[PDB]
């Protein structure tokens, strides 16, 4: 719940 | 030659955009025309239909209702994300972009195209909910108590004008890599290059819409002008956010509306 919107990007980038 | 490849642009676009959006336009308007081989939506019109509703639940207090609702769309909007995130990599130049710009240009360009998305859903009696299988009508989300009542009318508004532009998948692939590859995020340390992808894609959308629609009146023009909407669209929904936080009590919400309006956004 400290993980936002930009984690699910950047996890989706890698 | 230079048109060749801007159509070969559009058509890697488009190529990109089926393999990673299961929720083609195509295939919402499938849905809502009839088209489609399976039975119809359950249509939710008033109390009664909604309550005879229920092809989807713990007591949601008054003055959280509308903040709970706002974040569970946003969670709810993930898979999304996601999707748009795999289209954006196809993008040519994108992926050679520099990780933290990739980044900055997702966060912001996501909610343009959910937009976008929403739109496909729409029409102007109403909207696609619960994978396709339910829909709700515009009167009766528009009938209920302030501040709810107010929540989705604007984006009907927005959906009805940006449909009658009557825009295909295969522009709307162009479209929304346009939207990706905004150059004035807040934070982006290499513009340059940017903005150079973005007017590429620029060439390719009016050459696009020059060859599938033919027929229309400043057609590039008035899409471009969609960008502004749904910048608008979403710089506003703050907005909603403050006039929830003080509003003429209460917030109450009957928990099937609740459940609806966590498919929206
Ligand atoms: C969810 C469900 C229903 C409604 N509604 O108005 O009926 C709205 C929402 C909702 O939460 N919409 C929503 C939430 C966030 C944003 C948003 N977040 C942003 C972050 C950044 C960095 C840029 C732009 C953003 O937009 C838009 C809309």
């Amino acid at each position: 719940s400290n993980l936002g919107l930009e984690d699910i990007i950047r996890k989706a980038l890698m | 030659p230079e048109s060749a490849d801007l159509r070969a642009l559009a058509k890697h676009l488009y190529d990109s955009y089926i393999k990673s959006f299961p929720l083609t336009k195509a295939k919402a308007r499938a849905i809502l025309t009839g088209k489609t081989t399976d039975k119809s939506p359950f249509v939710i019109y008033d109390m009664n239909s909604l309550m005879m509703g229920e092809d989807k639940p713990l007591q949601e207090q008054s003055k959280e209702v509308a903040i709970r609702i706002f974040q569970g769309c946003q969670f709810r909007s993930v898979e999304a994300v996601q999707e748009i995130t795999e289209y954006a990599k196809s993008i040519p130049g994108f992926v050679n972009l520099d990780l933290n710009d990739q980044v900055t240009l997702l966060k912001y360009g996501v909610h343009e195209i959910i937009y976008t998305m929403l739109a496909s859903l729409m029409n102007k009696d109403g909207v696609l909910i619960s994978e396709g299988q339910g829909f709700m009508t515009r009167e009766f989300l528009k009938s209920l108590r302030k501040p709810f009542g107010d929540f989705m009318e604007p984006k009907f508004e927005f959906a009805v004008k940006f449909n009658a532009l009557e825009l295909d998948d295969s522009d709307l692939a162009i479209f929304i890599a346009v939207i990706i590859l905004s150059g004035d995020r807040p934070g982006l340390l290499n513009v340059k290059p940017i903005e150079d992808i973005q007017d590429n894609l620029l060439q390719a959308l009016e050459l696009q819409l020059k060859l599938n629609h033919p027929e229309s009146s400043q057609l590039f023009a008035k899409l471009l002008q969609k960008m502004t909407d749904l910048r608008q669209i979403v710089t506003e929904h703050v907005q909603l956010l403050q006039v929830i936080k003080k509003t003429e009590t209460d917030m109450s919400l009957h928990p099937l509306l609740q459940e609806i309006y966590k498919d929206l956004y």
